[PDB]
Formats: structure tokens, C-alpha cells, sequence
């Protein structure tokens, strides 16, 4: 091998991966509680609720498409629109802690070359604690910013508003169980992306 | 010796992507509030159903993250005003979360008053210092 | 001795202290004195704190950060870091004709007005604070910018850190 | 040492679920699990989902309730 | 079609008699009693639960409440305005 | 695994604090489970002027690893002063000194929701001997709170 | 026969999120992510890529750059006028 | 040493993949794979094609996920 | 096997040719991410001619070593002289003078995308006192840049 003159264990990195993804899952969760009031303000999914305590759907945008599909032939666009989530009834809004805390267990559970590949391993650890961390982030920031799109679209004129149906009943029952005021609420239209594209309304901002 | 003059404590790197995350979150909380205010014009301000009077400016720092009710309640009874509610309170809660510092009493529940949207309305009658909170006519 | 806020705007009187505990030598003490008083002992003292000075022709600049020298996204003067302040003075106490120019900057995170008003209320406390020392109010001028003219990446967290600024400029 | 420099512990108030002391002061030191404490850091892993489910598995793999499955308690 | 209109048991709940063939489980950090009958907990507390989401809910006279819900190992809860958590064990 | 107390806090440094602080001469008083601090403006501001001494904040803080020990809801800070030139001069000044004294307090770490704020100038005094200026005992800054559980 | 417009698996990877059933690649010498999920690459990047050729492409309001292309272990790239490579390694 | 004659490493900032030293200089060394690199020699065979197909071979033949056969690693 | 800095450099080393360069005579500064070199012209040139010494190519090697060491997309090279005969001849001086030492630093191997060349004559002085030739501080060249990442 090199020129013609020159030619004339597995263990320690698993248990040093199993070691460091538990200690930087900590650590990211110390971190997280740290900036608890500043997340709240941040990611503040009670204001967007709608009138009959509706979570609003999830839009998602893509600019400058390109498909080749084959030879000879190609599509283009300019602008798509998706829903990919849909309007539904809640009774608590969703909180930042559902998405971003990682899982800690602490494990209880156990030398030439041992220590340089402990450190190997320990380093990759962390690396996947915070590619963990980082798919989390993107997650909660794919749904808030599906939410702010919806409330821009809505203003722009580009999708409908859900639409509620109640029906009051007076007291209802039997002589053995009776309620006083009955009331069933029911969604009956569900928000859509309009194709009418001469009722939209432009914004200009000054 | 050569020095430039910010140099803080260390940094964390999930307080940096946080923060790369919160920069995009807040520029378009930026873009569609500018959208909606050229779309929607308000015409309208909470000072006439909300005035101010004699203390009600004595001034409070408040972090609260609770129901309406209760923080009303309180900032009445500092105020030295009666309390009154209106109407049926929902099955599901009315939320609110202010976070503020050194603030007067209108001003704080203005911003309720604001934050409450379509659920809860203050009115506020100094002539018979009555701090009225009603809920809306719905369900 | 000193009252630590801002010694009640008084000149303060650091000779005589050094020279009055240095004898129980006067000699030793005056040259303490003229060492401890001249213009590089105080360039060197605000190197030990987090103020710039750069020198360039018949201009000399000043770079103070807001993100010590001020309270967090406020225009109150941080009343801890008075060490730097008072070597600012004594600083500027050396040029008594020439004309001052205070500049605030910040970074690209909120709103246009937001960071224009935030940079003109930070540079209007500086000019306020060098004012009330002794310098008088027709040499003084104060402006804030925004991210207009930045020094660094707003793009990254060191970057974006280093844009965030007081420039003092005299001739 | 929970009521020091005072009287002693008189008894365990459980409608508020704190001790008293041998004075007419309430305690710092809790004596029932039913009591107000500022907890915000919590163990275990599927939190935020339905909890473990109970299978016994050939692999590794922990798996939520809700079907999520949790990577940090799973092994590599 | 007519939606259901309650569970009847949550009346049982709200007076602090368990559900029948129904096992206790042990809550800690806070005033709040559960059981759990259908891999469904049933909760007595008057405290706000905040973030897990419920299924059903009614409130009595004194202003105790009584929740219908999935099975979870932790509870979110609003105090006199401040945020905390309360702990389930036994499922 | 469960705590087992309020973290940071301690029965005997209660009793400790609350001596040393009637010692220095603060007055600390408790009737049911009502809390009083009662301060005196001369060891805390100057000559009926709205600024802190830079000794004060010694005691400022003492009076804040104090507050730290219990847990509570809402604090009420009121201040009260003697008759200088008006009425509109006094009450600025009582409302300008409680603003400064719960930001101070605010600023350090006390665990509470709410503080208010307010200043009565001299409408209630508890003294009949009104001779003193700052120095006379009717011109204070009273805490008020309640231990909650 | 229209040809097909596009595949909207790009949306989730110019947000971020990765396609599901796929796993990850290691990329290294650039700012960018890559996932595999059915023998095709989903890349998300800012630079521009020069040589492998991609088939489906999309690009974000802030700049971001989304391709779908077939698998390689390196990428051409321009970054600021100048060319340089990617390593992509997992295949 | 990365922070030679300076005052030592601050801290690694990973939105530019940089070490950052005691004063307001930026390191030249890197502290993630994300930093911009000038890479211009890469190893491995069947480079700008699919890669290497993984079968398992009777004789020394390397072939490339596009049908090319690698002369370079195939076997003599 | 990857790279564990950018080749060729060093912060020590940096430092090192900054401390040299200022004890030399010639200006090196930095400001947030910005470096400014200053040259003065009688360092580098003859009497008012765009004619190098033999001797500068020395500096110029220096100031190319210095160069090396960073990462760079556009580089500026801006030249002011002082008034000898009229405008016209000074603004073509410092042109040529702009010319010659960007072509001899791209000659040698800055890695550098774009290098600007400009020549201002004597419409920006930095010092009031003019009463020298070359010989005056205000005629100088400069070379500014801005660090990338």
C-alpha cells in the first residue's frame, strides 16, 4: 500500500450513547423550564381559538414549483395552498410542553482503547438529543405558522369561515332524570379553499 | 490587546434554536398584523366604556395565568369598587395570561378587557364605583 | 470618598486621597497620582471593562453596549456598571472644545418604529447623563438608528449580539 | 427538624396538609401528599401522551398509548 | 341523530362516591382524587386542568368539579393563577 | 422522592430574620395569619425626596430573603408622609417612593402574582406627635400580605 | 394525460418536518438536511445545487429551497459564487 | 489550542458553527458538521453516480446503482 | 477525516501579524466584523508617480500573508492623494495607484471573489494639517473587507 517503497469495545459506545442521550435530554428539559412565561408568550395558542371554541385549521404554502415528470414534459406553477389539518371542537387549548419536553428515565443499568471510544459514543449521545430537540422545534413551528397563515388567508378573502348550527331544546326528559336547558351545538360547514379567484381582496399597506 | 465589547455569559444551543424559531414566529405575527389592520380598520377604543377616576390610579405588577373571575375580582377589591357579574359563565373556561410591570388599574383592565375578545366585557361606572364584568350571548 | 451614585455630580477628588494614605511616601504618591492619571491608564481601565475606543486621524470614537450598559428593552441606565461611566467622563473630560455625537443602534428583531424609538430614547438618556456632568447642552447632539447600518451578521447569535450599540464621536 | 426554634409539632393539619407547631404558626413541612406543591419537573418517559403500554417486546422499542413511540426510552 | 347527553356517573364523582367494579389511583402535589373504571379517569377537584383535554364535565353547587377523560400519568392545573403539575400513579 | 417542604425556606430562619429585623428596628408584626412590615422613610430615602440611598438596598434586601420564605398571592405596598407644602406635592411623592420600593422588590425574586401599589400622603397618621419631618414615626412604608395554606 | 404537479411531501420538508416512514442522513460540509423515504432524496437546503440534478423542487417565502431527487452520496453546491461539495452519508 | 493567545473558548455557536474566544473574536475552528467547509476531495467509489449497489459478489465486479461498473474497485 | 478548521490559519497567528503590522507603522482595524487596512502612500510609492519601490513588495507580501488568513467575498481598495497641479491628474493618479496594488494582490493568492478599485483624489481628508506632500497623513490607501461567517 502508499507507494512502491512503503509496500517494500463495541460496548463502551453503546452505553456511552445510552448515558449521553439521557444526560442532554436533561439538560434540554432544565432548559426548557428556565424560559417557561417566555414560551407561553410566544407560542400563545388560547388567542387564536375561534368564536365557538374551535381550533383554527392548518394551512401550508409553496411558491416556485417545479415537477419534471418525464422527458418532453414538465409542470409548473406559481403558487399551491393546503389544508393539511381540519377545524375541530376543543375544550382546552393545546400548551407548548405537548410538543417540546423530552423523555428522561434515569438508567441504573451498566481500559487502553475504553475511554477514547465512552467519549465517542458519549459525544453521539448528544448529537441525537438534539436532532430530537431540533424535529420538535420544527413540529411546533410547522402548526403556529399553519394557524397565522389561516388567520392571513382569512382576512385576504381565500378561504370560508366554519359555520355553526345550535338547536335549543326546553326541558327534556322522563319523571326519573330531566334536564332544564338543553342545547346541541353542530359544525355544519367546514373552512375550504375558494376557487373564485375575482372575489379575493388585495392589501395594500402604506 | 484586542477586545470587542459584547461578551456575555455562554450560550446554550437549544436556547439558540428557540430563539432562531421565535425570530420567524414574531416577523410573521408582524406580516399578518400588518395585513389585518390594512384590511380591517377599528374605529372604535374601550376608553368610553372603560374610563379612569380617583384610584383607580394607584398602579399594580401583575403575572397571572388563570380565569378572568378571580383577577377582576382582586383588582375591584383594590380599587374599592363593587363587583358585579352578568350573564351565565361558560362550561369551558375564559383564559387569560398577562404578564405586565407597573401599570395603572384602567390600563390593566383595558388589556383584559382586550384580551377577552368575544367571551367577557368590563364596564366600569365611577359615579356608582361599580366594576362590571358581563359574558356573552352565546351558546 | 466617593458616593457610588455618580458621586452627587461633584468632581471627584482622586488625587488627594492616594497621596494623603501613601504617607504613614509624597513622592511615591504623586507618581501613583500621574500614572493613574493620565489618558492611557484610563483607555487601559476601559479595556478592563467592555468599552471600544478607536483612534483614526483627528477623529476618536466610543463603543458602549446597551446590553450591559442598560436594563433589558428600557431607556434606564444601568446604575451597577458606574466604573465605566465615570471613566467615560473622565474620558471626555480631556477634549473641552470639542462637539459630541451620540448614536444608538440596535438589531433587526421587532418593529421599524419600535427600534427607532428604542435607539432614540437610549441616545437621548446618554446625551442626558453627559449633559448633567458638566458639558454643556449646545455641543450635544443625539440619533437613534435602527438595523439601518449594522457593523455584523444580524443572521447569526455573536453577530447579531455586536450590533447593539452606543457610538460617542468627537473630533 | 421541621418546627425548630419553636415548641415542637403539635399535629398534622390534613385540611390544609401541613404541620403545626407547638405555637399558633403554620409549618413549612408538608405531611400529606395532598398538598400544594410547586412541582414542574417530572420523571418518566411517554409523558404528554396516554403512558406506557404494557406490552413485552423482543425489540427495544417503548410505544405511547396513542400509538406515538418514544425514542428516548427506546434502545438503540 | 342526537348526541348523547352526558355520563350519569360524573353525578357519583361530583358527591366523592367511586364508580362500582373501579380501582383507586394515587394523586400527588395537589388537593384531587381519580378512578379509573373503562381506562376512562374520573377526576374530583375543584382546581382548572389546563392541558390533557377532556371528554365530559360537570360542576356542583360549592364549585367542585367533576371530569370525564382519557388515561394520563400527568395532570396540568392553574392554582390561584400560577401553573403547575400534579402526578398520577397506578395505571 | 416527593419534596418534603417549601424549597428555601425554614422555620427557625423565620424566627431568626423576624428578631433580627426587630432588633434593627423594622417593625414585623402577625395576627392570624395576617403579615406586617413596617419601615421608618428615613432609613430608606432621603430628605422627602423620591431616591434610594445606595445603603439601603443592604436592608431592601434583607427585607426581599425575608419575603422569599412564604407563599402568597398579593402584596400591598402603601406609603404615607407629613404635610410640606400641598397635597398633590405629598401624594406624588408617597406614590413616587412605593413605585420605586415594589420595583426594587419586583426586581428581586419574590414569589408573588400581584403587588399594588399606593401612596395616602399624610391622610392617616398613627401618631399624634406631628413635630419631625422624615424623622417623625408617622412617615413609613407599610407591606401587607397574607400567608396562603 | 396531464403530467402530475408536483408531490406535496415537499411542503413538510420546507418546513421541516420530515416525511413519515423515512430515516435520517448525516450531511456534512453544509447547512442542509436530507431524508430518504422511498429510494429518493428529500433535501432542504438554502445553497444552490449545481450538478446532480433533482427532479421536483420548491422554495419558501424566506428563501428556502426544497428538492426531491434521486439518491447520491455527494452534492455540488454554490454558496456564494463558489462551488464546493456536500457529503451525504446513511445510504 | 483553537483560542491561542486570546482567553480561551467561550462557547460554540451552532448558527454559524463557530467557537466563539473570551474576546469578540471569532474562531477559525469548526464545533459542528454544518459550517461551511471548502471540500474539494471526497473519497469513495462510484462517486456521481447512485452509489454502490449492495450486493454481495462471487467475483471482484463493483457496479453502481445506474448499471456502470467502477473499474477503479473492481478486482483484477 | 473532516477538517477540523480552515486551512492555512490561525488565531495566534492572526493576532501575531495584527501586533506587527501596528508596531510596523501600518493601521489594522477591526470593528464588529469589518478590518480596515491603512497605508500610508509614501510607504509604497514614489513622490506623487503610480511607481512601486522594490522594496514595498515586502509589505505587500506581509499584508497578503495577513490576507490569506481569513474568509472573504468582496474586497475594496479606495486611494486618496493630496492637491499638486489640479483634479483630474489626482484622480487618475489614484486610480493608477488603486490599480497597481489591487493587481498585485490578486496576482498573489487572496481567495477573494470580487476586489473593487477605486480612486478618490482629495475629496476626503481625515486631518485638517495639510501642509505635507506625500509626506501628509490624509494621503494614504486603504483596503476594507468584511469577515464572512
Amino acid at each position: 500500500t502508499g507507494s512502491l517503497a512503503g509496500l517494500q469495545k463495541e460496548t463502551a459506545l453503546s452505553v456511552g450513547a445510552q448515558a449521553g442521550l439521557a444526560w442532554r435530554a436533561k439538560i434540554i428539559d432544565e432548559q426548557l423550564n428556565k424560559q417557561a412565561r417566555n414560551l407561553d408568550a410566544i407560542y400563545d395558542f388560547n388567542s387564536l381559538v375561534l368564536e365557538h371554541n374551535i381550533l383554527p385549521p392548518v394551512l401550508l404554502e409553496g411558491r416556485n414549483t417545479l415537477n419534471l415528470a418525464d422527458a418532453q414534459s414538465i409542470r409548473i406553477s406559481d403558487r399551491t395552498y393546503k389544508v393539511a389539518k381540519q377545524a375541530h371542537f376543543i375544550t382546552t387549548p393545546p400548551t407548548w410542553r405537548q410538543y417540546l419536553w423530552m423523555d428522561y428515565v434515569k438508567p441504573e443499568a451498566p481500559k487502553e482503547i475504553w475511554c477514547i471510544y465512552t467519549e465517542r459514543g458519549w459525544k453521539n449521545g448528544i448529537d441525537q438529543a438534539n436532532t430530537i430537540l431540533e424535529e420538535n422545534i420544527a413540529r411546533i413551528k410547522e402548526d403556529f405558522g399553519g394557524m397565522i397563515l389561516y388567520r392571513k388567508l382569512l382576512a385576504m378573502n381565500m378561504v370560508s369561515p366554519p359555520y355553526v348550527s345550535h338547536t335549543d331544546l326546553g326541558v327534556t326528559g322522563d319523571g326519573s332524570e330531566i334536564h332544564i336547558d338543553d342545547r346541541v351545538l353542530r359544525i355544519t360547514a367546514l373552512p375550504e379553499l375558494n376557487v373564485n379567484s375575482a372575489e379575493w381582496r388585495a392589501a395594500v399597506a402604506k | 490587546k484586542f477586545k470587542k465589547p459584547p461578551i456575555n455569559n455562554p450560550s446554550d444551543d437549544a436556547t439558540i434554536k428557540l430563539a432562531e424559531a421565535a425570530v420567524s414566529v414574531s416577523d410573521s405575527m408582524l406580516e399578518m398584523a400588518k395585513v389585518e389592520k390594512v384590511i380591517t380598520p377599528p374605529s372604535k377604543d374601550n376608553t368610553l366604556t372603560i374610563p379612569n377616576a380617583y384610584n383607580l390610579q394607584a398602579r399594580a405588577s401583575v403575572d397571572w395565568s388563570g380565569p378572568i373571575e378571580e383577577l377582576t375580582a382582586r383588582i375591584a377589591k383594590a380599587a374599592h369598587f363593587r363587583f358585579r357579574v352578568l350573564g351565565k359563565s361558560p362550561s369551558v373556561p375564559v383564559l387569560i395570561s398577562i404578564s405586565t410591570k407597573d401599570e395603572s388599574l384602567a390600563e390593566i383592565l383595558r388589556d383584559i378587557d382586550y384580551q377577552a375578545g368575544k367571551k367577557a366585557s368590563i364596564h366600569v361606572y365611577p359615579n356608582s364605583q361599580v366594576v362590571e364584568l358581563r359574558y356573552a350571548k352565546i351558546y | 470618598c466617593f458616593h457610588p451614585p455618580y458621586n452627587n455630580f461633584q468632581p471627584d477628588r482622586r488625587a488627594v486621597k492616594r497621596v494623603g494614605v501613601d504617607t504613614g511616601g509624597g513622592t511615591v504618591g504623586l507618581v501613583a497620582s500621574i500614572y493613574r492619571d493620565s489618558k492611557r491608564k484610563i483607555i487601559r481601565d476601559l479595556q478592563k471593562q467592555d468599552i471600544q475606543y478607536v483612534e483614526y486621524g483627528d477623529t476618536r470614537t466610543l463603543i458602549i453596549p446597551t446590553d450591559k450598559y442598560f436594563m433589558f428593552s428600557s431607556p434606564r441606565l444601568n446604575e451597577i456598571c458606574y466604573p465605566g461611566l465615570n471613566n467615560v467622563i473622565r474620558l471626555l473630560n480631556f477634549y473641552p472644545q470639542s462637539t459630541i455625537y451620540v448614536a444608538g443602534f440596535t438589531d433587526n428583531v421587532g418593529s421599524r418604529s419600535h427600534k427607532r424609538k428604542l435607539s432614540q430614547a437610549q441616545a437621548e438618556t446618554m446625551m442626558t447623563f453627559l449633559w448633567a456632568n458638566g458639558i454643556a447642552a449646545k455641543r450635544l447632539k443625539a440619533e437613534g438608528y435602527g438595523d439601518k447600518n449594522a457593523i455584523s451578521d444580524n443572521a447569526i447569535i455573536h453577530g447579531s449580539a455586536q450590533n447593539r450599540r452606543i457610538e460617542i464621536q468627537w473630533f | 427538624g421541621c418546627c425548630s426554634k419553636m415548641g415542637g409539632i403539635n399535629y398534622c393539619d390534613s385540611s390544609a396538609g401541613r404541620l403545626v407547631c407547638n405555637n399558633g404558626f403554620y409549618s413549612t413541612c408538608y405531611c400529606t401528599r395532598h398538598a400544594v406543591m410547586d412541582l414542574q419537573f417530572l420523571m418518566g418517559c411517554c409523558l404528554w401522551h396516554g403512558g406506557v403500554y404494557p406490552q413485552l417486546n423482543s425489540s427495544g422499542l417503548v410505544v405511547c398509548n396513542d400509538g406515538y413511540v418514544s425514542e428516548e426510552c427506546s434502545l438503540q | 341523530g342526537i348526541p348523547p347527553s352526558a355520563n350519569d356517573l360524573l353525578l357519583h364523582v361530583l358527591e366523592g362516591v367511586p364508580p362500582p367494579g373501579s380501582r383507586r389511583l394515587v394523586v400527588s402535589g395537589g388537593d384531587a382524587r381519580a378512578w379509573l373504571s373503562n381506562e376512562k379517569m374520573y377526576v374530583r377537584t375543584n382546581l382548572t386542568i389546563l392541558s390533557p383535554g377532556w371528554l365530559a364535565s360537570m360542576t356542583s353547587a360549592d364549585g367542585t368539579h367533576a371530569y370525564e377523560m382519557q388515561k394520563s400519568p400527568v395532570l396540568l392545573v392553574s392554582w390561584h393563577g400560577k401553573v403547575m403539575q400534579l402526578k398520577v400513579e397506578g395505571l | 422522592k416527593l419534596p418534603c417542604r417549601v424549597d428555601g425556606a425554614c422555620d427557625a430562619t423565620i424566627i431568626k430574620m423576624m428578631t433580627d429585623l426587630n432588633k434593627k428596628g423594622i417593625k414585623v408584626a402577625s395576627v392570624g395569619q395576617n403579615y406586617l412590615i413596617s419601615i421608618p422613610a428615613s432609613a430608606l430615602f432621603a430628605d422627602q425626596s423620591p431616591r434610594l440611598n445606595w445603603a439601603s438596598y443592604s436592608l431592601l434586601n434583607e427585607i426581599a430573603a425575608f419575603l422569599k420564605q412564604f407563599r402568597k398571592i398579593a402584596i400591598t405596598v402603601t406609603s404615607y408622609s407629613s404635610k410640606y407644602v400641598s397635597v398633590k406635592r405629598e401624594r406624588a411623592l408617597t406614590l413616587a417612593r412605593s413605585r420605586v420600593v415594589s420595583e426594587y422588590l419586583w426586581s428581586q425574586g419574590v414569589d408573588s402574582r400581584i403587588i399594588f401599589t399606593q401612596g395616602l400622603g399624610s391622610d392617616k397618621p398613627i401618631t399624634s406627635y406631628t413635630l419631625g419631618g422624615d424623622r417623625s414615626p408617622n412617615a413609613r412604608v407599610e407591606i401587607t400580605f397574607r400567608r396562603a395554606v
